[PDB]
């Protein structure tokens, strides 16, 4: 809860610092089974209202089983593709082998949770979240078969529809999502059962505690593959995550265009660092999550995902401190479009105000407390509640921290605009410097010949 | 090709003793085992669903134990019914194999 | 209430062809693939293979490859075996079984002796 | 309902014109409370079916409360980032102060709606959409406690599950969406209650009328932050929008590539204006919504959002009329890929047909009424029902209006292809003209030396 | 089920081959009606629990009707825009004409399915999935009106809420999705009714079989427009797809950066082919779906969509075989960023490992079986189960096929890095070759003058 | 402007005969037709909802048939009630038109 | 139970103005737009137009354009017609109707004769 | 630090009169006020939940009014019960403050 | 039925330490943070602070800072106060209260006199 921030005027960016990490590095495929029943043809005549409702519910149950059987049968372009349910697909193909469901059915016999070891060496954690065969057979089938379908009380039909609604909703979710459901809803895996699964995974106690304190971020980060209906059981695979990296320093970097503030519409040049997003620290190197929406955020912990990341050294933090350092090529992009905007940060709001746009920083009790001039500036969230740039009113976050301000000269006041390469999206500072030199080399060769 | 072998290829007991049969697996069949018993010209009826949890319908004197590579069926008391041939089979992976067979007769 | 009724006894000559059938009532026949297990006089029990009750695709144990052939009729809810080129060693008792929770479920045998 | 259109052959674009505006410029955070109850341990023995169903529903209620308590504890790269629930986060942090829930609980005492003024000066509009404490206590607790759990009729359990299903569904939505739900469903805020909220916001009567005529576009544009469970009440914040700008001229601009129609695969050059999307008009300047999916569209009104916009002058409309005007630098992109495509507009369909692709404009009763040649053309939606380009059959919109056609020369027939800078994504016409000159300067310096 | 693969080291790409096609080429707009009732004011006094529950359900029904009435009143930038519900919008505007609902109401009179021919020539396939007027009137209204609201049994209220829940859920989905719902849920069109619709569309038997075997991919590819409430009926249009192209060879192309493996951070140059995605084959030309997420994948059939596609010749497959062929300009992009990544393919995993990153290919039973060196390589999925690049553990797909390997020289070992144009996103090989020559022309003109 | 014409502009029948009336459409009104009958100074009450499916409340002797451009109303038996004027109207598209009218009187 | 009660008989002179009213009970008046059909002595039946019961927007048949005017009161649940400049040819029976499933539903007529 | 003051620091009334007490806030406590009454050595029991809506359990003669900076408790009739000390407290923001206290005794 | 039972009377000497306890039954103790209010002989009532019943974090009024310390036992469902270094001015009646709808709820007092 020690979140801070640091605006760097020299490059028009702001780094929050007081964060932690829970980086998803692997998967842990469970197996969730449901004991189905075999609906033997209800040979009974008589259409009382209770019997008719029981029949309608049984028909919805058979239809769910049938539908399930038919269901079975700035720098984000550098990530690299990866199958997300590859582990669940593999486990489904393994459970499709002959015998693997027989062993699962014999492990979850007296208990409601076991740890079965599949034939290919992997140890999976099976679980039996629902038992509908028991209710259906023992309660319903005698009343339907012996007494020629004469039901006494009306509580049994409500009981049956309550028990069946969860299967019907799992069927609906699978039917709509094409048999792969994310996030794992409360019908697939309830909260008590999710915690019972977390308390038995092969992980340290710190990871169990973290995953038990943020079960919503664990639902938002897993999948529920639909696997098999065979030997009178319904089984789907829940592809839970596991965070091997925990409690390390992460820092978000908010960038914004730093343009020259000349009067006209021409003769101006912009500049923008592209490496914006959540950085973290896992093992001797810096992870980089370029989208900043691949990472969920909690009170102080960033739940990132190493599938959508890039591994870099600590000279990224070096770029954060100083940008002309020789041990890293900081990534910038150029332009010529002086457009006014504002990047709402965590404990502040960057405000770039170019051209003839009218930008302000307004409180709520007093009113407009500041009037930004040409150039990108930054106000904290102590005496500010909204930020108005042009016709777009931006609100500011009321998180509590120690915002700073690091004064410096805008680096774009060093490039002569006559040679500034003004069209880039994956440039850097050494690349731009090489472009500028070759340009100056061309100029000197033209004027000395 | 996990091959299983039973130690008491022959056997003989009284009508009140507690006898124990063992099977040794040639591999790590973690828990999965079962013990059938064949009467005088019948089909082998199983006694346990697993190494430990016995099957419903049978008397409680049968008590299985073991894990991995060493299992033990124990008949806690003999009666005129508890006489026949006792096999043991793994159902961990294919192909399935049986024990040599344990013939139990009167003392 | 799960039943697997099997064919009757038989007597053949070496070099003939025989077809043993197994009827399966008490459950949805298309759930469990049916397994076939051979016994022998004095020898131990032998598991030979299974046949999926959806696609019919059979699989055989290495000791029972080449002649034994599995087949079924989904509509009739029954599966049968065929032992081509009977030999004096093919004599014994042949069992049809399916997966119970842990163990198998055996139907009564068919003593198929092959003498001359 | 006076929608028109105007295809400009000189630049291969089409501007619809007869639109209005409802631009979201601010937020109005409400507070929606729910009187919870304290489930005192039901000390009663007896497991009748009705008592058992009541117990199961009470357990689902307690589980919902527990889960909620755990829930609490072409030019789109120029927009600028902004927190969307900053106002709701601030209001939640304010209601977490000691005393603020006590005042809310005392305002919504006899009525079911009040206007509480928080301690920090903001006036919030509280509301009590559900009262479950009343039902639970008064009806259930006597029957459960006094008579040793002997329930008479079966209507009470159906009543209780009906009353509890809304809380359970709010809990499910919060559990899945990580405590921030958009769009606001009918379980959070029903239609009658949404209209009761709209009729009490501090806004003009025209805005109340607009928001009451388009409640679905107001659900699609707000958030439902989950705030607090404290002092025996459940409160979440609904971050409704408010449109300060209403009933102004908006116009959509549909662009398409204008390529040279040479015979071969080389020696050709393309061109495409990038500033495509909904333009509007708020206060002396033109808003620009570059995605065209940030703006929902109704019969004649465009429900845009100023968070995803850019503020520009009216010389954008000047570019729409004439493209070589000196008072604006119209934004174009170049290429060399003669690909065939078609941009389905509102009262027409632009059809670019380059290379050896076969494009047609087909009716439904007669058949193929037109065969486009090399070059981008445009057909209205009077005698056209589908448009077939290559292997992709495009359908056309049957909106009624007065489509036009403004003949002119394709501007790409003025650039000599030997100097046309053929790789851009954020170029303009003055930028391309400067590139062409420096190129010609290099050529003249090479051939005169 | 004959899926194969072919890694081409010369260009660092992998082409799966054993696929089929179901390309959506058109729409087939149905019409789904629901006989509503007119709730005449229930003039009865008496508030028994059953009567009160019936009244609450009737109020929810009227509210649903009212809410519905208010609801009525690398190469993805080359696709081209297209309205997706243009056919459904047109059919709704046609059914809004006076008389068109009267004919529909008279066609679906004795049956529950008809084929009505609209006045404008189109033949639409109407359907009546629910009949609530019948139940409401015949069952409820006598009991409510004659006996002064004295209900006998409790089965009727459960029956009514069961019958009404589907209408309430359709209303909820329309309210949330703004009257246009995709994918078509099980409340709009159930599975039995979807198959009854498919068995009556004017299509070949092969297409009926395909659409009946993949009803989930047909739900994931249609829309449910909300059309009209008029003359006491509720009608919405289901915009089902129809696949005119079936059972043709499709092949996915997985690309990855091919960088030079020099030691330092400079003096290096990358290269990446951009035309990655599902290719198919429809009629004499090759469709190209650049996103590879516009196409759903099944066991062996790729359910693509020609709205999001590009039509090309077979020289795209020529580029796949050889990349310097004269009959096509293969599309590549350049860079200078040696970043390590891996593109999980269908029967393998491309692994590019540049810089000082540590990449490996790990089994599950043995461990790390391979250690990739500098350069992009490729391992099959026979003896590999996961692939670890840097800090990002990638899993591999366990699909069965015949993966290959085509050794060759990395083409980037032919460009001298002193002239390699190192900033592109829509380049090609002839474009890069022209850039290199003009560069060499400039060098020779500078050094010979 | 689909104009319809009836062939038996006049008619006369007994009290037990089966009589048939026809209407010829000037266009393809696929299925949509209806047959009203007007008593001695009343409002035209309809007999069929469509060309084939007759309307509830009327006797079963009326039997309509046809499609497209040729329709046939058949009174399978005459009674004192089945006497008046019989019109036929398309309701496929506007404006709607009526047949010339068929007057049915006693033999 | 669907009723459409209409006005009573009338007698006017050529060149006057007349207003025939049609009351509609038995259903939600705002569901079905009401249609108007003119009969004639000896001639056949004539459909003249309809008027939407939501916006009031009327539409007329080409034979009945220029003078006939449709109007309604949504609150009172009744619609009426107005025939300006009555003529000797405007005599007959005027019907108000709405869409039943297939056919119309006719209310009793209003014999409006125009003599001098 | 909103400090409140009561005007009738002392008081005296009959057994049938209607008496009124007032509190003046040093700030804009929009609506939030309450009036406790302390008997002869008890804990202060509250009379109203808010400035206007009185609390259940008390007699109806107590009637509060006011808003912002001027509030009024009115005892519409005195009885032997309605005698003690009457305080008034804002609960708008912390810290909470009380009025000086109004002692009510017999005439 | 909401009760807040408090400790009994006390008599101490200046310079001692005292601990007054308040038991809270009738509701979930963890819902409402408990407030402490001091009375005085002849003076008016004084609100001194509160203590959250979840984290235990206390907050004090500026007149009651330095010595007064709040504490509670969540399990026992009771909160207590501690007044270090008692003085002749600390005499009076100390109240424990929680938020009712608008007003407080007071438990019986603990007359804590500090004499020598
Ligand atoms: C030009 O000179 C060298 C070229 O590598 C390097 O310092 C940099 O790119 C440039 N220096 C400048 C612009 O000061
Ligand atoms: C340079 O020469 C011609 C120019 O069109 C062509 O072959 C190609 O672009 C270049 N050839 C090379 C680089 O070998």
């Amino acid at each position: 809860q020690n979140i801070t921030e640091e605006f760097y005027q020299s490059t028009c960016s702001a780094v929050s610092k007081g964060y932690l990490s829970a980086l998803r590095t692997g998967w842990y495929t469970s197996v969730i089974t449901i004991e189905l029943s075999n609906i033997k043809e209800n040979k009974c005549n008589g259409t009382d209202a209770k019997v008719k409702l029981i029949k309608q519910e049984l028909d919805k149950y058979k239809n769910a089983v049938t539908e399930l059987q038919l269901l079975m049968q700035f720098l984000g372009f550098l990530l690299g593709v990866g199958s997300a349910i590859a582990s669940g697909v593999a486990v489904c193909k393994v459970l499709h082998l002959e015998g693997e469901v027989n062993k699962i059915k014999s492990a979850l016999l007296s208990t409601n949770k076991a740890v079965v070891s599949l034939s290919n060496g992997v140890s999976v954690l099976t679980f039996k979240v629902l038992d509908l065969k028991n209710y259906i057979d023992k309660q319903l089938l005698p009343i339907l078969n012996k007494q020629s379908c004469s039901i006494s009380n009306i509580e049994t039909v409500i009981e049956f529809q309550q028990k069946n609604n969860r299967l019907l909703e799992i069927t609906r979710e699978f039917s709509v999502n094409a048999g792969v459901t994310t996030p794992v809803s409360t019908y697939m895996l309830t909260n008590s059962e999710l915690l019972s699964l977390i308390n038995d995974m092969p992980i340290t106690n710190d990871q169990k505690k973290l995953m038990s304190n943020n079960v919503q971020i664990v639902r938002q980060q897993s999948y529920s593959i639909m696997c098999i209906i065979k030997e009178e059981v319904l089984a789907y695979v829940v592809q839970l995550p596991l965070y091997g990296v925990i409690d390390t320093p992460c820092w978000k970097l908010h960038t914004s265009p730093l343009c020259t503030t000349n009067t006209k519409e021409g003769s101006n040049i912009c500049l923008t660092r592209t490496d914006r997003g959540w950085y973290c620290d896992n093992a001797g190197s810096v992870s980089f999550f370029p989208q900043a929406e691949t990472c969920k955020v909690q009170s102080n912990r960033v739940f990132c995902d190493t599938m959508n990341s890039l591994t870099l050294p600590s000279e990224v933090n070096l770029c954060n401190v100083d940008i002309f350092n020789p041990k890293y090529d900081c990534k910038i992009m150029t332009s010529k479009t002086d457009v006014s905007s504002s990047v709402i940060t965590s404990l502040g709001a960057i405000v770039s105000c170019y051209g003839k746009t009218k930008c302000t920083a307004s409180n709520k009790n007093r009113g407009i407390i500041k009037t930004f001039s040409n150039g990108c500036d930054y106000v904290s969230n102590k005496g500010v509640d909204t930020v108005s740039v042009g016709n777009t009113l931006y609100y500011v976050n009321k998180q509590e921290g120690k915002s700073l301000y690091v004064k410096g000269e805008p680096i774009i006041n060093f490039y002569d605009p006559l040679v500034f390469p003004s069209d880039e999206f994956d440039a850097s500072i050494s690349q731009v410097n090489e472009k500028i030199n070759q340009s100056l080399a061309f100029i000197r060769k033209s004027d000395e010949l | 090709d996990i091959q299983m072998t039973q130690s008491p290829a022959s056997l003989s007991a009284s009508v009140g003793e507690t006898v124990t049969i063992t099977c040794r697996s040639s591999g790590n069949i973690h828990n999965f085992l079962t013990w059938y018993q064949q009467k005088q010209g019948k089909s082998p009826q199983f006694l346990v669903y697993n190494a430990k949890t016995l099957a419903d319908g049978v008397s409680s004197r049968f008590s299985g134990s073991g894990s991995g590579t060493q299992f033990s069926l124990k008949i806690n008391s003999l009666q005129p019914e508890d006489f026949g041939i006792y096999y043991c089979q793994h159902f961990w992976t294919t192909p399935y194999t049986f024990g040599g067979g344990t013939k139990l007769e009167i003392k | 209430q799960i039943q697997l009724v099997q064919s009757g006894p038989e007597l053949k000559k070496p070099g003939e062809t025989v077809k043993i059938s197994c009827k399966a009532s008490g459950y949805t026949f298309t759930d469990y693939s049916m397994h076939w297990l051979k016994q022998a006089p004095g020898k131990g029990l032998k598991w030979m293979g299974w046949i999926t009750t959806e696609t019919g695709e059979p699989t055989y144990a290495d000791d029972f490859k080449g002649r034994f052939a599995f087949s079924l009729e989904t509509s009739a809810s029954t599966a049968y075996l065929q032992i081509n080129n009977l030999k004096n060693e093919d004599t014994g008792i042949y069992f049809c079984a399916r997966y119970y929770y842990g163990p198998f479920y055996w139907g009564q045998g068919t003593l198929v002796t092959v003498s001359t």
